[PDB]
C-alpha cells in the first residue's frame, strides 16, 4: 500500500457538492415569486463548513484580543469626545437591526435557490450576518462598561421605540428586506443595501471615529468589512441566475428603481446628519462623500458591470442628486426640535461649527443658524426656561408631518430640498405623502402600507407621561436619557418637561 | 491621518471636554432581560430581544404595525406561521450557550484535528487490515447513500430560518442545519480519502445516488425525508418531525447501530472517527430541541394541553413513517457476512429494542405519548429475511 | 387600556366553535383591511384579534378530532375544496383591483385558526404570486392624476 | 500613572526627539541564519542560535571558556557528552516547524475535542455492545500495564534535556517527552471513564502495576525500558535506542497491531479514539527523529562513516533487545478468543511481517543495516503457543 | 446502563500520578550531588499536559492579538 502522508482539502470536497440534489416532483420554492432560478448556477468561493469555521475563528481571536487586553490597558474607553460618544449609541444599535434582518433575508434566498452551490453561499451569508449582529451588540456592550455616560448604551433595544427616527430605520433595514418577492429582497439587501450604502459606510464610520478619538469601532468594523465581498458575489450570482428568465426583462428594473428610492430616501438625510452634526472634528463634507459613494462608485461601476444582463440605471437618480444637498440639514432641524423623544444627548452647533457650515454650505447661516441662535437665546439648553422647540415651531406656523410610506419627518415651510405635501382621504382616513415615488407606491399597493406614526399614537397625551411609560428615564428615575447639551451639569428631569405642558396635536386635523 | 488618542492638541481638547464624573451608575448591558440561570450570561445579553416585534406578538416590546408587508397583506412576521401558542416567544435558552464565537471555535478545532489525524493515518498504513467485502460493497455504496438523507434533513431548515418568531430559536435552527450539512460533507471526505489510499476504489457519487433514488432498501427513507422537506410549512412541525421523531429513530439506528457497530466487528478503524463527530453533533442538537419542545411549549402555564394535542398527532403520523422506513431498511442484513449476536435475528432485535427504548424515555414519556416497544420491534422485524 | 379590557371581557364569553368562528370573521371584516368598515379601533385591533385567535384555538383542540384539525376548516367544510375554489376564483379576475379584493377577502375569511396552517400558507403564496404578476406590469405608464382617479381618492391639499 | 502615548506633553517631547528618518535599512530579524527552505521562517528566526556556545563547539559564534564550571573542571556544555561528531550542531530543523505557540494550540484543540466526545459518548450509551471478556480482562489489565512502558520512555528524556548541544534538538526532545507522558495520562483517563460507566469496573493501578512488575508477558519489556532509562548517558544513543529502534518495533506492534486491531474485531468503539492520538504523536515524533539522525548525522559531509559505525552497533544491540521483548509479549494470544485471520498463527505472522518490513524501509535501509525479516518473524514466533 | 453526560477532569487523572513509578535497583540520579530528595514530596498545582496546553494557548491568543492588530494600527 502507499504510505505517503495525505489529507483532503476543501476544493476536493466542494467538487462534488452539485450532485447532492435529487429531482422529485414537489421540489419547489415555498414563497411567492415572479422569477425562476437557474439550475446550473455556480459559486465563486469554494467554502465548506469546516473551512468557514476555521477562517471565522482566526478572525475572531485577533479581534477580541485587542479589545479585551490592549485598549483596556490603555484606558481608551473614556478618551472619546462626547458628541461621537452619543452618536455611536444611535449608529451601532441601528446597524444591529439591519444585520439581524439580513439573517432572515438570506434564509429566504436560500429557500428560493435550486442549485446546491448557490445554497451553500447563502448559508455562509446567514452565518456571517449572525456574526455581524453579535459584533454590533458587543460594541455597545463595551461602551456600557468603559464610557462615562452608559445610559444610552444600556437599554437601546427597549428605549429606541419612543422616537421618530426609528420607524424609517425599520422600513429600510427591517421590513424592506423580508417582505415581498425573494428577488426583490435580494436586490434590496445586496445590490443596493450592501453594494451601494453599507460597505462604504463601515469604512467612513471608522475614519470619523478615529478622528474623534475612538478605537473600538475601527477594531470591530474593519474586521466586519472583510466578509462582505462574498455577499456582493452572492448578489451578482443572484442577478446572473435570473437573467435568462423572461420575467427579468419585465420586472427587474422596476424592482431596482423602487429599492434604490426606498434606501436613498432614508440614508441620504440620516447618515449626513449623524456625521456632520454629531462630531467635533470634521473629516469631510457629507455631500462630496455621498457624490463619490452613490453617483460615481455604485452608480457608475456596478451599474456598468451589470448592464450586460439588461440592468439599467434608476430613473429616480436625478431626484436623489437634487435633494442630496440640503436633506440632512432639514432632518437635523427635525431631530433637534424633538430631542425629548430620543435616547441620546445632543449639542447645538457652536461658533467654529457654524463657520465650517457656512464655508462648506453657502446660505446655511441665514436659514439654519438664525433658527439655532434664536433657540439658544430663548433657553434651549436651560432647564429653568421651559422652552420646547416643537411649541415654538407650532406657534410660528411651521408644522411637522410624517410620510405614510417612508416614515420620514417633513417641515414644508423650512425645507430647501425636493418634495411637496400631499393630503388625501381614502375610506374615511387622511394620509400625508411627501414625494412622487412614495405617492405612486401608496396608490398602487395600499394594503402594504398601514403603519402608525407617533402623532396618531400619542395624540392628546402629555409628553412626560409618554417619556415615563417608555422607560426613558435614567437609574434615579427622574432624569431623562436624552439631553439638549453634552455637559455634565444642569440636566433636565421629568418635572422640567411636565412644567412646559406640551400636548401632542393632530397635524392633519385641518 | 490624525487620531484623537495620539495627537497632543486633540487629546488636550478632548480631556478638557470629558466630564470628571459618571452620569449614570448602571453599567450592565440589557439588565432588564430575565436570567434563566443564577446570573445574566453573555450569550443572553448578546442574543435576547434582537428581533423587533410589536406587542401583538407574544413577548414583544414594540408597538404598531409593520412598515411594509407582502402583497395582499401578509405581515413580515405573524402568528399565522405555526399552530402552537405561547405566552412568550423569548423563553428559549440553549443549554450549551452557543453564540457565533464559541461555535466557530469548536468547529475549527475539529477541522484541524481531522486533518492531522488523516495525515498520520495515511502515514501509518492502517488500511491493510480492513475486510475487503465490507469496504468494497457495504461502506462504498450504502454509507455513501446515507449522504442524501443528511442533505435533505439539512435543506429542511430553509423555511425555519425565515419564519421563526424568536432570535435564540433562529440560532439553534441554523446551527442544527450546519451540523447536518457538515455530516454529509464528512461522509464524502471519508470516501475521497479511501479513494486515494486503495487503488480501484471509486469515490464518485453515481452509484450512491442510484442506490438512494432507486434501490428498495432506502425506498422508505426518501419518502419520509421528502415530506419533511417540501411537504409542510409550519416551522415547529418541521423541527419536531425532523429532529425529535424521524432522526432520533431512523438516523440513530442507521448511524450508531449498523455502520459504527459493524465496523468494529469487520476490522474497520476509519469509520468510527467520523461517526463520533456525527454523534456529538446529534447530542448537541438534541439538548436544544428537547429544551425548546419540552420546557417551553409542552409545559406552558396557560397553553400546553393544546400544544400536547398537536404534538401527539404529529408524533403518531411521523412515528408511523419512521417505522415504515426502518422496516424497509432492515433488509440490508442479507448482504453481510453472518456474525453471531450482531447480524442474526437476536442481535437486530436487541438493537431495535435499545433504539426504541431510548427514544421512549427521551421523548415519549415527556410529551405524553404511549408506545409499546415490543409491537414496534415485531413490526420492523416483519421485514427481516 | 380600557378598550382592550372590555373586548377581552367579551371574548371570554365564547364557548362554542361556531360562535368563535362567526365572531372572528365579523371582527376581521369590520376592522382589519384598508377596506375596513370602521377606523375606531385602529391602535387596538391587532391585540384583540390575537385574543380571539387564542380562544378559538383552545376551543378547537378541546372539541374537534385529529382528522378535523388536520383536514377540515373550522366552518365545517373541506380545506382542499376551499383552496381549489379560491384559486379558481382568483384566476378568473380580470383587473388588479378585483384581484386585490379577492385576496383581501380570502385573508379576512379563511385565516388560522379558521383554516389549517399548511393549506392556508400554500393558498396565500399562490394568490400572492398571481397578484404580484398582475400588478407590476406597466408600473410607470399611468400619470399620478389618472392613478388618483382610478383609486378613487379625494384630494384635500396639494402644495 | 502617566503614559508616553496619551500624555500631550510627553508625546510632544518624544515627537520632538524622534528622528524623521530611519538609521538603517535592514529590518529582517537575524538575517544571517542560513535558511533550510526557500525563505527564512519564523520558527528558525525565533529558535536558532539561542544557545551561547564558544567556537570550540562546532557551529558556535562566541569565544573563550565558560565563566563557571563543575567541580573538577567539567564544562557546562562539552564535546564529551556524545560519541557522534558533526561540523555544525545547528543544522537540525523540525519538519513540522513547531515552537511553543502552535504546539500548545494543537494540544489544546485535542483536549477540548476529547472532553466533548466523552460527554457525547456517555450520553449515547454505546458501552452496551462491548465484549464482556475483552473489556473485563484484556483491556483493564494489559492496556493499563502499557502505561508504565509509556512512563519509562517519558522519563528517559531527563538527561537529553540537559546535555544536548543545540537548541532545536532541545525543543524536539522536550516535545517527544511531553507526548509520551500525555499517552500515559490518556490511557489512565480511558480507564477512569470506563469505571464511571460500567459498575464493578476497577480503575485502580494496583493490578496493572502488578502485571507490569511481575507478569511474565511483560518481563522482556521492562528490561529494555530500564536499560534505556538508567543504563546509558549519551543523549544521541538515548534518542536513537528509544524512538528509532525499541519504540518503532515493540510499541508499534503493541499499540497498532494488538490493541487497536483486536478492538475492531470485539466491538469496542472507545479504544481507537485514544489509539489515534497515540499514533498521531508517534508519526510527528518520527519525522523529527528521522530528520536528525539521517539528514544531519548519518549523512555528514566530513564524518558519517564514523556515525554509521556507532549507529549500526547500537541498532544491533537494541534490535536484539526488542526482538526479545516481542517474543516475550506474543504469549498473550493464548488468553483471547480465537478469531480466524487475526488471532491464529497466520494473522500474527502477517502482523509481524508488516511491522518488521515497515521498520526496515523506514530506518534500516537509510542507515545501512542489513536485516532478514523472515528470521526475525520466526525468532518471535518461536514463543507462540 | 447510566446515560448521563460525564467527562474526566484533570484532578481525577492527577490523583493517580504518584503510582506511575516502580522501584528497581539502578533508579538513581545521573548527576553528582550532595543531597537526596524525599520520595513522598507532593505538588501544589494539579497540572497535566492537556490542561497546561489549554491554559497556555488561552494566554498566547490574548497576547498576540493585541501586538499584531491594535498597537500596529
Ligand atoms: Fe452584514
Ligand atoms: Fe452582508
Amino acid at each position: 500500500v502507499n504510505r505517503a502522508p495525505v489529507g483532503v482539502e476543501p476544493q476536493e470536497v466542494h467538487k462534488w457538492l452539485q450532485s447532492f440534489n435529487w429531482d422529485f416532483k414537489e421540489n419547489r420554492t415555498k414563497y411567492a415569486t415572479k422569477y425562476h432560478m437557474a439550475n446550473q448556477t455556480k459559486e465563486q468561493f469554494k467554502v465548506i463548513a469546516k473551512e468557514y469555521a476555521r477562517m471565522e475563528a482566526a478572525k475572531d481571536e485577533r479581534q477580541f484580543g485587542t479589545l479585551l487586553d490592549g485598549l483596556t490597558r490603555l484606558g481608551a474607553g473614556n478618551k472619546v469626545h462626547p458628541r461621537w460618544g452619543e452618536t455611536m449609541k444611535v449608529i451601532s444599535n441601528f446597524l444591529e437591526v439591519g444585520e439581524y434582518n439580513a439573517i432572515a433575508a438570506s434564509a429566504m434566498l436560500w429557500d428560493s435557490a435550486t442549485a446546491a452551490e448557490q445554497k451553500n453561499g447563502y448559508l455562509a451569508q446567514v452565518l456571517d450576518e449572525i456574526r455581524h449582529t453579535h459584533q454590533c451588540a458587543f460594541i455597545n456592550h463595551y461602551y456600557s462598561k468603559h464610557y462615562h455616560d452608559p445610559a444610552g448604551h444600556n437599554d437601546a433595544r427597549r428605549t429606541r421605540a419612543i422616537g421618530p427616527l426609528w420607524k424609517g430605520m425599520k422600513r429600510v433595514f427591517a421590513d424592506g428586506f423580508i417582505s415581498g418577492d425573494a428577488v426583490e429582497c435580494s436586490v434590496n439587501l445586496q445590490l443596493v443595501g450592501e453594494a451601494c450604502f453599507t460597505n462604504p459606510l463601515i469604512v467612513a464610520v471608522t475614519e470619523w471615529a478615529s478622528a474623534n478619538g475612538d478605537e473600538i469601532t475601527p477594531t470591530v468594523f474593519l474586521s466586519v468589512e472583510t466578509d462582505e465581498l462574498r455577499h456582493m458575489a452572492n448578489g451578482y450570482q443572484t442577478v446572473v441566475s435570473i437573467a435568462n428568465d423572461p420575467a427579468a426583462a419585465k420586472y427587474l428594473n422596476t424592482d431596482l428603481n423602487n429599492a434604490f428610492w426606498t434606501q436613498q430616501k432614508y440614508f441620504t438625510p440620516a447618515l449626513g446628519y449623524l456625521f456632520e452634526y454629531g462630531s467635533k472634528f470634521k473629516v469631510e463634507p457629507w455631500v462630496k462623500t455621498w457624490n463619490r459613494w452613490v453617483y460615481e462608485d455604485w452608480g457608475g461601476i456596478w451599474i456598468g458591470r451589470l448592464g450586460k444582463y439588461g440592468v439599467e440605471s434608476p430613473r429616480s437618480l436625478r431626484d436623489a442628486k437634487t435633494d442630496a444637498y440640503w436633506a440632512h440639514h432639514d432632518l437635523a432641524l427635525a431631530a433637534y426640535a424633538l430631542w425629548p423623544l430620543g435616547f441620546a444627548r445632543l449639542a447645538l452647533p457652536d461658533e467654529e461649527d457654524q463657520e465650517w457650515f457656512e464655508a462648506n454650505y453657502p446660505g446655511w447661516a441665514d436659514h439654519y443658524g438664525k433658527i439655532y441662535n434664536e433657540w439658544k437665546k430663548l433657553g434651549y439648553e436651560d432647564p429653568k426656561s421651559g422652552f420646547i422647540p416643537y411649541a415654538w415651531l407650532l406657534a410660528n406656523g411651521h408644522d411637522v408631518y410624517i410620510d405614510r410610506v417612508s416614515q420620514v419627518p417633513f417641515i414644508p415651510s423650512l425645507a430647501k430640498g425636493s418634495g411637496s405635501l400631499r393630503v388625501h382621504e381614502f375610506n374615511g382616513k387622511k394620509h400625508s405623502l411627501t414625494d412622487d415615488w412614495g405617492e405612486r407606491m401608496w396608490l398602487s399597493e395600499p394594503e402594504r402600507y398601514e403603519c402608525h406614526n407617533l402623532f396618531e399614537q400619542y395624540e392628546g397625551r402629555e409628553l412626560s407621561e409618554v417619556i415615563a411609560e417608555g422607560h426613558g428615564v435614567r437609574s434615579d428615575g427622574k432624569t431623562l436619557i436624552a439631553q439638549p447639551h453634552v455637559r455634565g451639569d444642569n440636566l433636565w428631569t421629568l418635572e422640567d418637561i411636565k412644567r412646559a405642558g406640551c400636548v401632542f396635536p393632530n397635524p392633519l386635523a385641518k | 491621518t490624525k487620531r484623537g488618542l495620539t495627537d497632543p492638541e486633540r487629546a488636550a481638547i478632548i480631556a478638557a471636554a470629558v466630564p470628571d464624573h459618571a452620569l449614570d451608575t448602571q453599567r450592565k448591558y440589557h439588565y432588564f432581560i430575565q436570567p434563566r440561570w443564577k446570573r445574566l450570561s453573555e450569550y443572553e445579553q448578546l442574543s435576547c430581544y434582537a428581533q423587533p416585534n410589536p406587542d401583538w406578538i407574544a413577548g414583544g416590546l414594540d408597538w404598531g404595525d409593520w412598515t411594509q408587508k407582502f402583497h395582499g397583506g401578509r405581515p413580515s412576521w405573524g402568528n399565522e406561521s405555526t399552530e402552537l401558542r405561547t405566552t412568550d416567544w423569548y423563553r428559549h435558552r440553549d443549554p450549551a450557550r452557543r453564540w457565533h464565537a464559541p461555535y466557530v471555535k469548536d468547529k475549527s478545532e475539529e477541522a484541524r484535528y481531522t486533518q492531522r489525524f488523516l495525515a498520520a493515518y495515511s502515514s501509518e498504513g492502517s488500511i491493510r487490515t480492513i475486510d475487503a467485502y465490507w469496504r468494497d460493497e457495504i461502506l462504498n455504496k450504502y454509507y455513501g447513500a446515507l449522504l442524501y438523507n443528511e442533505y435533505g434533513l439539512f435543506n429542511a431548515h430553509s423555511s425555519v430560518g425565515r419564519d421563526c418568531l424568536s432570535d435564540t430559536i433562529r440560532q439553534s435552527a441554523t446551527f442544527a442545519g450546519l451540523d447536518k450539512v457538515d455530516n454529509a460533507q464528512m461522509i464524502q471526505m471519508e470516501r475521497l480519502f479511501i479513494a486515494k489510499l486503495v487503488p480501484g476504489f471509486d469515490a464518485s457519487t453515481d452509484v450512491p445516488k442510484k442506490i438512494w433514488t432507486t434501490d428498495p432498501i432506502y425506498a422508505g427513507a426518501r419518502g419520509a425525508v421528502e415530506e419533511i422537506w417540501q411537504g409542510i410549512q409550519d416551522w415547529n412541525e418541521i423541527l419536531w418531525a425532523g429532529h425529535a421523531v424521524y432522526d432520533a429513530t431512523f438516523g440513530q439506528f442507521a448511524r450508531r447501530e449498523f455502520f459504527q457497530r459493524l465496523a468494529t466487528v469487520y476490522g474497520d478503524t476509519l469509520t468510527p472517527f467520523f461517526t463520533a463527530q456525527s454523534q456529538t453533533y446529534f447530542q448537541t442538537t438534541r439538548g436544544a430541541i428537547e429544551d425548546l419542545f419540552v420546557y417551553c411549549l409542552a409545559n406552558d402555564p396557560e397553553f400546553g394541553a393544546h400544544n400536547r394535542t398537536f404534538l401527539n398527532a404529529w408524533t403518531e403520523h411521523y412515528l408511523a413513517r419512521s417505522v415504515t422506513a426502518l422496516k424497509d431498511f432492515v433488509g440490508i442484513y442479507a448482504k453481510v457476512e453472518k456474525v453471531a449476536g450482531a447480524t442474526d435475528r437476536a442481535g437486530v432485535s436487541e438493537a431495535l429494542q435499545r433504539v426504541f427504548g431510548d427514544w421512549k424515555v427521551d421523548y415519549a414519556d415527556k410529551i405524553g405519548f404511549n408506545i409499546d416497544v415490543d409491537q414496534k420491534v415485531d413490526a420492523v422485524l416483519a421485514g427481516f429475511k | 387600556n380600557s378598550t382592550r379590557t372590555e373586548w377581552e371581557g367579551k371574548i371570554a364569553k365564547l364557548n362554542s366553535v361556531d360562535q368563535a368562528t362567526k365572531f372572528i370573521q365579523d371582527f376581521r371584516v369590520a376592522y382589519s383591511s384598508p377596506f375596513r368598515k370602521s377606523y375606531d379601533l385602529d391602535v387596538d385591533y391587532q391585540y384583540i384579534e390575537r385574543k380571539i385567535e387564542e380562544r378559538l384555538s383552545v376551543l378547537k383542540t378541546e372539541k374537534l378530532s385529529v382528522a378535523d384539525l388536520v383536514t377540515k376548516a373550522t366552518t365545517g367544510e373541506d380545506a382542499a375544496a376551499v383552496e381549489a375554489a379560491w384559486i379558481a376564483k382568483m384566476k378568473a379576475a380580470e383587473s388588479k383591483y378585483a384581484a386585490e379584493r379577492i385576496h383581501i377577502e380570502f385573508r379576512q375569511l379563511y385565516k388560522p385558526p379558521v383554516l389549517p396552517v399548511n393549506v392556508f400558507l400554500r393558498t396565500d403564496a399562490a394568490l400572492g404570486t398571481i397578484l404580484m404578476e398582475l400588478r407590476n406590469t406597466d408600473y410607470y405608464a399611468t400619470p399620478l392624476e389618472g392613478l388618483r382617479k382610478e383609486r378613487g381618492v379625494k384630494v384635500l391639499h396639494l402644495q
